[PDB]
């Protein structure tokens, strides 16, 4: 929840949690632990509930609860992390970025870090120079 | 050349000498030119 969550979604977490309200401890026990997000809209399975109960006297409060959605923040992180890249670059959408386009995507912006690119190509080098942007990013966005 | 190579070896040929001189400049230009490297790479990958 280190400022990565947005105000609107934090507010709707709270409004769902306030649907049961009761001074931040009542009617929000482990029986409603799934019901609150079932009413919110996405469905918790057995894995989701065990993630809720992994680190959790026995009755949750709002800090603990939104701490749980911090580790649930790990979910739905597949398409929106590359949505920005697909919008900004890759007009053709082939994923095989051209030579100049690849100079440009590693044109260092402010950080001016070094040895990381040459490290990446000494660790792995494509063949057909012709570096793939997809293969290029999944390695970090694992 | 691979078919008729033995014949020129047995009988030296000024035409073969001219061909060797010819491909000498081809090879040296091939080595010298840098953009030609990626250009041939692109041409080959486009032809498949």
């Amino acid at each position: 929840m280190a400022d990565q969550l947005t105000e609107e979604q934090i507010a709707e977490f709270k409004e769902a949690f306030s649907l049961f309200d009761k001074d931040g401890d009542g009617t929000i026990t482990t029986k409603e632990l799934g019901t609150v997000m079932r009413s919110l809209g996405q469905n918790p399975t057995e894995a989701e509930l065990q993630d809720m109960i992994n680190e959790v006297n026995g009755t949750i409060d709002f800090p603990e609860f939104l701490t749980m959605m911090a580790r649930k923040m790990k979910d739905t992180d597949s398409e929106e992390e590359i949505r920005e890249a697909f919008r900004v670059f890759d007009k053709d959408g082939n994923g095989y970025i051209s030579a100049a386009e690849l100079r440009h995507v590693m044109t260092n912006l402010g950080e001016k870090l070094t040895d990381e690119e040459v490290d990446e190509m000494i660790r792995e080098a494509d063949i057909d120079g012709q570096v793939n942007y997809e293969e290029f990013v999944q390695m970090m966005t694992a | 050349v691979d078919y008729n190579r033995a014949k020129w070896l047995k009988e030296p040929n000024p035409e073969a000498e001219e061909l060797f001189r010819m491909v000498a400049e081809v090879f040296i230009y091939w080595s010298k030119s840098h953009n030609f490297k990626r250009e041939e790479q692109n041409f080959v990958v486009q032809n498949e």
